[PDB]
Order: C-alpha cells, then structure tokens, then sequence
C-alpha cells in the first residue's frame, strides 16, 4: 500500500532499491527465492501488468 | 538455561552406548537427549531472547529412532514433530523413520 505510488513504466535496464528500505514486505516473513527472484527481475523489456 | 532449574518434567540423563568416555555410556556436552519423565513427555515451548551479548549461535538436533519400538517406548506417542521458529528461521522438523543401516554400532 506504501508502494502503490510507483511510476508504472513499461521497461527497465536496472530496478534501485534504498539501502534496506523500511516499508518492504508488510506482513512479515520468509520470501523463498528472494534473491533468484531478484536477479530475473533486474531487466525487462516490456513489463505487462496482466490480471490472471 | 540452567541445567537442572529448566527441564524438570524431563528427564536429561541421556546415555549412548557409542558416545562412550571411558568405557561407560555418555551424551554430548553441549547438547541433552531428552527422554520424557514419569513415563510422560510434555510439550514444551522453551524459548530465549538474545537481547544480551552478541550474535549468538545455537545448535539442536533431533533424533531418528531405527524403528517404531524407540519411538513408542522412549517418546510414548509417535508422529512428533519439532517446530524452531524465530524472526528469519520458522521451518519444522517432523522425524518419523523406521529403519537405518547399522553405522558405529
Ligand atoms: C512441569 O510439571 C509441573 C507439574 O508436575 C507443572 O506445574 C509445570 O508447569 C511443568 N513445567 C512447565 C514448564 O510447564
């Protein structure tokens, strides 16, 4: 909710995050694979916000 | 904790024919192989705050008896499970097995 005034863009060479943000993950707990995750999502091209 | 002033509804002597000394049956030294009491075992929830000192380290473990004897004569109920959980560690161990190879006697 703290992040939903993000630009949304539609690509990206590199995403900028502050050194540990405060208002991340606001309930807490263990996100599996944080870190593959992040490096895929570093880069895209075209960046589609879908709803399934 | 304290050795004996923490665990009073379980009994700690625990004795190991392969973790012998000098002949006679012993345990680890940082560790306690806990048996129940009174023919009993209550769930416990133990817990500590590193407030004090530093980054401190802990170790624990859980044992996997070679069959459902051990485990129904020693625990008195099987499907036991052992549950840490702390602020970035909340993952549980749930140990049934009922056979092993035979490694160190
Ligand atoms: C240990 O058992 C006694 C009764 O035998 C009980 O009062 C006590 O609460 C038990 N220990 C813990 C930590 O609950």
């Amino acid at each position: 909710p703290e992040c939903e005034l993000l630009i949304s863009r539609e690509s990206w060479s590199y995403i900028v995050e502050k050194p540990n943000p405060e208002n991340g993950t606001c309930y807490p707990g263990h996100f599996a694979d944080y870190e593959e995750l992040r490096e895929q999502l570093s880069s895209v091209s075209s960046f589609e916000r879908f709803e399934i | 904790f304290p050795k004996e002033s923490s665990w009073p509804n379980h009994t700690t002597t625990g004795v190991s024919a392969s973790c012998s000394h000098n002949g006679e049956s012993s345990f680890y030294k940082n560790l306690l192989w806990l048996t129940g009491k009174n023919g009993l075992y209550p769930n416990l929830s133990k817990s500590y705050a590193n407030n004090k000192e530093k980054e401190v380290l802990v170790l624990w473990g859980v044992h996997h008896p070679p069959n459902i004897g051990d485990q129904r004569a020693l625990y008195h109920k099987e499907n036991a499970y052992v549950s840490v959980v702390s602020s970035h560690y909340s993952r549980k161990f749930t140990p049934e097995i009922a056979k092993r190879p035979k490694v160190r006697d």
